[PDB]
């Protein structure tokens, strides 16, 4: 459960409230200077060189102010504390020590990189000392894609400045489907307007009724148009005075900090196409410029230190490639229980073999040295760019049995477009746990930085000089060479196949009749990622001719263009294809809803310095909502060693840039360290304490003052738009887990807090893998967007979820909610030892006393039919009663997701009786009236709605598959939503097969 | 001459199970099933080839068989056993592999005993307990595998501090040197001892500490060596019950050939 800092010293959570720390003078004395915990430097070396007089050759000292402190941290690196206004205990000392030296270099660079170090988790200086050139040219690369978006976000200041910080949360579409609309009077909206008076911070309100596409200037017209009603303005004088307010004030969301900056129709906000959807009451406050853009302090963007300061064609080599094995090292085997060992060797293009496998001879444990030449059945110009290299060492042991010891993949050519020559050595990784099959072609590029792990050493062609890979230019002209060396019923084919889905059967008759048909295909762009899979990639020839045409290829949208990132479409130019399509198409909203997905196909990538990596970085960098979860998505994954220095190159560089953000986020990732170091101590050393015990160090621990003053005020990483003020001490506690998270409660500070909510409440787990409820959570998220534009109202509870490291992060709670375990506690047992049916019916009932009754067994209905299908199409349908909840508003979410896929290692969906009583309104053979009747034409409607979008989700859960989650580790693993969405059957098999399905929910019918 | 009792036919088989019977075997392994479409007569081929598994569609007319639009075979059989003897490079020269070597459903059976029911009923329950037995040390192994790793590098970036710790006490020392020599060669002749001590008490307590650390850096180095070696251990371990894993897995998977002679899961759903 590493940290990057467990606490204020090596070892030691706390210091005590009066320490000693040792003081290296400039003269060679050291001095014992006793100082409080909380002490300032600026006190610390004041303090010194007072006290310094009493030692030896204090003749030799300058001036205090010539002097700074340099030390130790616990993560091994020798900070130059700068920043002398910090406490003692917040450096993050190793050991209590301080060397006294004379400041170099630039101030202002060292106390930003110590911030930086603090956000990304490890410290800048160690990216200096990287030999590889591909780490610094990116590090000096990418800082114009950083000034593009700084200058691009203070273009028209204050206004960019706020639309950066402030985006808007827009819907995709103005266009609201019919179900919404009708909610509207007459395609009208009433809307309330809230305006704060001095004296005491008083409130007025106003009670708008307007068309539901207003602007929000037109809001604010129809606002003081409302209020200058008895005022006798002339028409120029009222719009003197709108002109006046459209130009002076904006509007706010009462309760958080959303802002309708930007003239989209007000129903295309989310806030509002919700309050529609909903039902409820939009409140507005009406704000003054001059004050939003007051706390949008400006800030700049620094170029650092380090920005600033033949060969021969591939296609000439007339030779096949070939590769030595040289010899192993560290190999971890036991000389008796093994025969014998073996490396493993493939030229792989995404994960296609370019050419058969070859291995070298079988060595003794004892002695893993080869010194084999391995010859690959591939003409050297046959190499495709993105030819990579996978290997692995395996051992032997009466039918045999081989495996894997460790693995590892090289890129044949490296980021400067040269193939590789000379020896080489790589350091290889652990095989990931369930992987059994002997490579790893869908593993990072690179070698393992952590030491002694075994290591393989290689050796490469030297053809007498640099080989590159042939330029553009060249290219083309080949494919002119080999090009010269309408249909009808070929026509509905090909569309034929366009429809089948990303992991569909593809046999060879069919792929080489699309290479026939080629040309035809852009006449349906759809087509292009089967097309691509039946390029023969081992053949210069086809490659050049599909350059060509890609490059000519009409756009496809975002949905597909997102296939071409995953892992099995490594090429360059088809990956740039897919860049471009999302940077044209892909709307900030979108590109917020599928970041998870695109942070993680940056895996995938074969060099630092992408196409899509800057994409993604400079849409971060110029959207602070989309750059939030940016960060913490790679920050989350800083652990893992496969891409730590990949995503830490990232994560420099949007600190670097993000502007006065950068503040909050430490704030941030300081609350979260303290939860998670406090955790920590609850989980190793009082788990043997009794649960009052716990309670008390958490109760005492909280009320410390520097714990307060952390986990007070600051933004929630579940949605930075909800401010976290005071905590509700009273609240908080350990739950009942065995991990015992914490349920967290902070006030509301918002000024009208109470229009929304006056308490926000999260729950902080520490120890639990929450990347599968994030997925799971998201993808539900997808269902439901795809149901309501569809016009089917079923509404999904996808709450907030958020990894902020290996197995922690928050999960939002969902107020007024009981799990169906807890409402059948509420009520009796009917039968012998066996509770009543209509427990949860009668509770719902209790709960919505009156005419509000229909609407809560409508909303029953309709959120269990949501969550029978997308459990079923997920394989997450067995549930128990606890792990299925509902609101007394009547809506029903499952929950713990994760818990379910680990306690895994029989019935389609849970459609307990108990359902069935609320569904049909209590009544008899429920199964047979006219409320289930609708009920499960509600499921018929909507397992066909996602069927109908069942490439999205394929691609989505195919770009999750170098994450590392082990339900993600092969396409095989996707299969299963194949069969649940029955893919390979028509609709009506499929609609047959989910009502066979049904049918046996209801535990026979 | 039959297709049903073949021994390359495997019938309702899933892609996913035939990707998982020609890993890593040799150009020319084929195999055919009924498509993954679930059509009546329609069938699909896939055989090893350039490390790939290539699927083939065999199209079916007016009784007819083969795999292009000119249709000509009697019987899949016969479609098939004509590419055992000569190569279906006569298709597409881009391939050009004889079908080689079949993979059929009912050889590697192996059980040899009497074939009494508790061949199943006793000798399953036996391998599954064996084998759910190893497989919950290896997922033992591997907590501790990754407990221990994380530990180590704690601990390798600890002595890494220590390191610059130590080379910043030994820098104060000779820096203690090189500014203290020339006065304790000016207090020597001024005959003040009293000067001369204050500075000796003072360098004995700086390399009196770095002393202590010195010390605990190789008390840490200690454990790190024994930790790094325990660590290889649990290794060693893992590889070595892997390959066993996967043995008893498969023996304990194809004793459920003799509950497919029963084929109605009776005979398991007792051990339920
Ligand atoms: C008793 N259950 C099973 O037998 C079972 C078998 N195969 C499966 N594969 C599967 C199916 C659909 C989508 C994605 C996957 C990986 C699943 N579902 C998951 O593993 C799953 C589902 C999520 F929504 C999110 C995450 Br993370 C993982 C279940």
């Amino acid at each position: 459960p590493p940290r990057p800092s467990s606490g204020e010293l090596w070892g030691i959570h706390l210091m005590p409230p009066r320490i000693l720390v040792e003081c290296l003078l400039p003269n060679g004395m050291i001095v014992t200077l006793e100082c409080l915990r909380e002490a300032t430097l600026i006190t610390i070396k004041h303090e010194l060189f007072k006290e310094a007089r009493k030692y030896p050759l204090h003749q030799l000292l300058q001036d205090e102010s010539s002097y700074i402190f340099v030390s130790v941290t616990q993560e091994a690196e020798r900070e130059e504390f700068f920043d002398e206004t910090r406490r003692l205990c917040d450096l993050r000392l190793f050991q209590p020590f301080l060397k006294v030296i004379e400041p170099v270099g630039n101030r202002e660079e060292k106390i930003l990189n110590r911030e930086i170090g603090f956000a990304i988790g490890m410290p800048v200086c160690e990216f200096d000392m990287v030999k590889d050139p591909e780490v610094q040219d990116f590090r000096r690369n990418i800082l114009n894609v950083c000034k593009e978006a700084v200058d691009l976000r203070d273009l028209n200041s204050p206004h960019s400045r706020a639309m950066y910080v402030y985006p808007p949360n827009v819907e995709s579409s103005p266009e609201l489907p019919k179900h919404i609309y009708n909610k509207l009077d007459k395609g009208q909206i009433i809307v309330v307007i809230w305006v704060i008076v001095s004296p005491n911070n008083d409130k007025q309100k106003y009670t708008l009724k307007i068309n539901h596409d207003c602007v929000p200037e037109q809001v604010i017209a129809e606002a003081i148009r409302k209020k200058t009603r008895s005022m006798l303005l002339s028409s120029e004088q009222l719009k003197l005075c709108v002109l006046e307010y459209q130009g002076k004030y904006i509007l706010k969301v009462c309760g958080c900090d959303e802002y309708f900056l930007e003239k989209y129709p007000l129903s295309q906000y989310k806030y509002i196409r919700s309050c529609i959807m909903l039902g409820r009451m939009p409140n507005l406050m009406l704000m003054a410029k001059e004050s939003l853009y007051s706390q949008l302090p400006m800030d700049c963007f620094t170029m650092p230190s380090y920005s600033r300061r033949s060969t021969k064609s591939l296609w000439v080599i007339n030779s096949a490639l070939r590769i030595k094995i040289l010899c192993a090292t560290y190999v971890n085997v036991n000389i008796r229980d093994i025969d014998k060992i073996y490396v493993r060797t493939g030229i792989y293009h995404g994960g296609e073999p370019l050419c058969d496998n070859v291995n070298t001879q079988r060595v003794p444990c004892s002695n893993p040295r080869w010194n084999e030449w391995l010859n690959y059945d591939i003409y050297i110009p046959d190499l495709p760019r993105a030819a990579r290299l996978c290997l692995s060492i395996c051992s032997v042991k009466a039918k045999e049995e081989h495996c894997p010891l460790a693995w590892g993949n090289i890129n044949l050519f490296d980021y400067t477009d040269t193939l590789v020559s000379g020896k080489m050595a790589l350091n290889l990784w652990p095989v990931p746990h369930g992987l059994e099959d002997l490579l790893n072609p869908i593993g990072v590029t690179g070698s393992n930085p952590n030491k002694e792990t075994p290591c393989l050493e290689l050796e490469f062609d030297w053809f007498s000089s640099v080989v590159k890979f042939p330029d553009m230019s060249v290219i083309e002209e080949h494919a002119n060479w080999s090009v010269s060396r309408l249909r009808e019923n070929d026509k509905e084919q090909l569309k034929a196949i366009s429809t089948r889905d990303p992991l569909s059967e593809i046999t060879e008759q069919e792929k080489d009749f699309l290479w026939s048909h080629r040309h035809y295909c852009v006449t349906i762009p759809e087509i292009l990622p089967k097309l691509l899979l039946s390029v023969k990639w081992n053949s210069r020839d086809e490659v050049a001719q599909m350059y060509c045409l890609v490059k000519d290829w009409p756009p496809i949208k975002p949905e597909q263009a997102m296939e071409l990132l995953d892992c099995n479409y490594p090429d360059p130019m088809v990956r740039g294809f897919a860049v471009r399509c999302l940077e044209k198409y892909l709307t900030d909203d979108k590109l917020s809803q599928y970041l998870i997905q695109l942070v993680q196909v940056l895996k995938y990538e074969q060099y630092l310095d992408n196409l899509l990596v800057r994409f993604l970085l400079k849409k971060a960098l110029t959207n602070q909502r989309i750059g939030h979860f940016f960060f913490w998505h790679l920050k989350s994954e800083m652990h893992n060693k496969t891409v730590s220095q990949r995503f830490g190159l990232l994560l420099e560089s949007y600190c670097r840039a993000c502007g006065m953000y950068l503040k909050h986020l430490n704030r941030q990732v300081e609350a979260m360290e303290k939860l998670i170091n406090l955790t920590d101590i609850l989980k190793q050393e009082k788990k043997d304490e009794t649960q009052k015990v716990q309670m008390k160090f958490l109760v005492e621990q909280m009320r410390r003052p520097d714990f307060m003053d952390a986990l007070q005020g600051f933004l929630s990483p579940l949605n930075p738009a909800h401010q976290l003020g005071n905590l509700r001490l009273e609240e908080c506690r350990i739950m009942s887990s065995a991990k015992r998270p914490l349920w967290l409660n902070w006030e509301n500070p918002d000024i009208m807090s109470e229009l929304l909510f006056q308490n926000n409440e999260i729950i902080f787990k520490n120890g639990d893998d929450l990347r599968q409820d994030m997925l799971t959570l998201q993808i539900i998220r997808i269902m439901e967007n795809i149901w309501q534009n569809q016009g089917l109202d079923l509404r999904m509870l996808p709450y907030g979820c958020l990894s902020i490291g290996d197995c922690v992060g928050l999960i939002e709670v969902v107020r007024n909610s009981h799990t169906i375990m807890q409402i059948q506690c509420k009520g009796g047992l009917k039968g012998a030892l066996q509770f009543n049916s209509h427990t949860l019916h009668q509770w719902l009932k209790d709960k919505n006393k009156g005419e509000i009754y229909d609407a809560a067994i409508d909303l029953f209905t309709r959120s269990c039919a949501g969550y029978c299908v997308a459990t079923f199409i997920l394989g997450i349908g067995d549930r128990h009663n606890s792990n299925i909840m509902v609101k007394d508003d009547g809506q029903l979410f499952h929950i713990d997701f994760g818990h379910f896929l680990d306690h895994k290692k029989r019935v389609p969906f849970v459609l307990t009786q108990d359902f069935l009583i609320v569904i049909s309104k209590g009544a008899q053979e429920c199964t047979k009236t006219r409320e289930f009747e609708r009920f499960q034409e509600m499921c018929y409607k909507a397992y066909l709605a996602i069927r109908q979008h069942a490439n999205l989700f394929i691609n989505l859960f195919s770009m999750m598959l170098g994450s590392g989650m082990p339900e993600l580790q092969s396409f095989d693993d996707i299969a299963y939503i194949r069969k649940t969405l029955a893919l390979d059957k028509t609709e009506q098999e499929a609609l047959e097969y989910f009502m066979k399905q049904m049918n046996d929910a209801r535990h026979g019918g | 001459m039959s297709l049903q009792d073949a021994e390359w036919y495997w019938g309702d088989i899933s892609r996913e199970e035939v990707n998982e019977k020609l890993r890593d075997t040799a150009d020319g392994t084929f195999l055919v099933r009924d498509a993954s479409t679930k059509m009546h007569g329609d069938y699909t081929l896939t055989l090893r080839k350039g490390g790939n598994n290539k699927l083939i569609k065999i199209f079916h007319r007016d009784g007819k068989y083969g795999f292009s639009d000119p249709l000509t075979f009697s019987s899949v059989v016969e479609l098939i056993n004509h590419y055992r003897n000569e190569s279906l490079a006569q298709y597409n020269p881009k391939l050009d592999v004889k079908l080689l070597y079949p993979v059929s459903k009912y050889q590697q059976d192996q059980v040899v005993k009497e074939d009494n029911i508790e061949a199943v009923g006793k000798k399953l329950h036996e391998y599954n307990t064996q084998f759910q037995e190893k497989s919950r040390e290896y997922d033992r192994l591997y907590e501790e595998y990754t407990r221990t790793s994380q530990e180590i590098q704690m601990k390798r970036t600890a002595i890494e501090a220590f390191n610059e710790t130590i080379k910043i006490f030994e820098e104060q020392c000779q820096t203690q040197e090189r500014y203290s020599k020339e006065y304790i060669e000016k207090f020597k002749r001024e005959g003040n001892e009293k000067e001369i001590q204050r500075i000796m008490h003072n360098y004995d307590k700086l390399k009196s500490r770095i002393s202590e650390i010195i010390d605990s850096r190789r008390r840490l180095e200690e454990d790190l060596k024994k930790q790094a070696a325990e660590y290889r251990e649990i290794d060693k371990r893992m590889n070595s019950i892997k390959p066993d894993l996967i043995q008893l897995r498969k023996t304990r998977d194809q004793y459920l050939m003799w509950l497919t002679q029963k084929g109605v899961r009776q005979k398991k759903l007792n051990e339920w």
